[PDB]
């Protein structure tokens, strides 16, 4: 995607949105970092930075209950 | 390929002939967006610029490139250029990418003859 | 190089090669041009001995015994 061999999407062909461009700019629409996860929660869904860090933490643990709430 | 000397020298001739290749080099675009500007030939109207991109490289062309290209063309023109990328593969004019190659081929042939004629 | 005297083409260079033939290795000539690669394979006759590398490096030309393109 860096060298023009495939269409760049933010992040996926279908599932992309231009509001993710400032977040995903540095990585050409590829989700690389823990910090990008947090910026997506801030920008896309209005999270606080601290609530965003709590989402990333919950994604590490992978618990059944826990996601269900943040998913909402 | 090969040699970056020859390709950049060859680019100098392209610039020396094509107003668009010259303009692109003056703007000095970085890479991906440069390749978009490079694979397209620049038609220019009274207040418009429609870059006819080789549909052969349609997958390079993205709005993220177009907007950076537009800012650059606007910096060149010194006033707001409505720069658009359009997708028409017709070969009637040469892009600065397509521009490079022909002269090189011809030069190769001539100098192959000189080498054959060195004698021994 | 671009600079090939005349003599070097046909005399000194040739004479170094002339006494040492063996170990059939096809002889190709690479005329490295600034322009392009023109490939005239000499193969007039000489199939070189191994020791000639060092002796050939002796006069104005650096090269190597590379994987032969011809063989494959």
């Amino acid at each position: 995607r860096k060298h023009g061999r495939e269409e760049i999407s933010y992040p996926d062909v279908q599932w992309q949105h231009e509001s993710l461009k400032p977040v995903l700019e540095p990585t050409y629409g590829i989700i690389l970092y823990q910090e990008q996860v947090m910026q997506i929660a801030q920008v896309l869904s209005g999270y606080t930075l601290g609530g965003a860090d709590m989402l990333r933490r919950a994604m590490g643990k992978k618990k059944p209950e826990e996601m269900a709430k943040q998913r909402s | 390929e090969k040699t970056p000397e020859l390709a950049a020298k060859l680019a100098a001739e392209a610039i020396e002939r094509d107003p668009w290749a010259a303009q692109v080099s003056q703007l000095s675009l970085p890479k991906l967006v440069e390749q978009v500007a490079l694979n397209a030939w620049k038609e220019e109207s009274d207040n418009a610029v429609c870059l006819h991109l080789r549909s052969s490289q349609r997958h390079l062309n993205n709005r993220g490139a177009q907007q950076k290209l537009a800012e650059a063309l606007s910096m060149l023109k010194g006033s707001t250029v409505e720069l658009t990328i359009v997708e028409d593969d017709n070969p009637a004019v040469r892009t600065p990418l397509e521009w490079r190659q022909a002269i090189y081929e011809e030069k190769l042939a001539q100098a192959r003859e000189s080498i054959i004629a060195d004698n021994n | 190089t671009d600079r090939q005297i005349d003599d070097q083409l046909l005399n000194r260079l040739r004479q170094s090669l002339e006494p040492h033939r063996s170990g059939t290795i096809p002889v190709h000539l690479y005329y490295q041009r600034a322009d392009a690669r023109a490939r005239l394979r000499f193969g007039a006759t000489w199939r070189v001995s191994p020791s000639d590398r060092l002796l050939n490096d002796l006069r104005g030309l650096i090269g190597s015994e590379q994987v032969e393109l011809e063989f494959d």
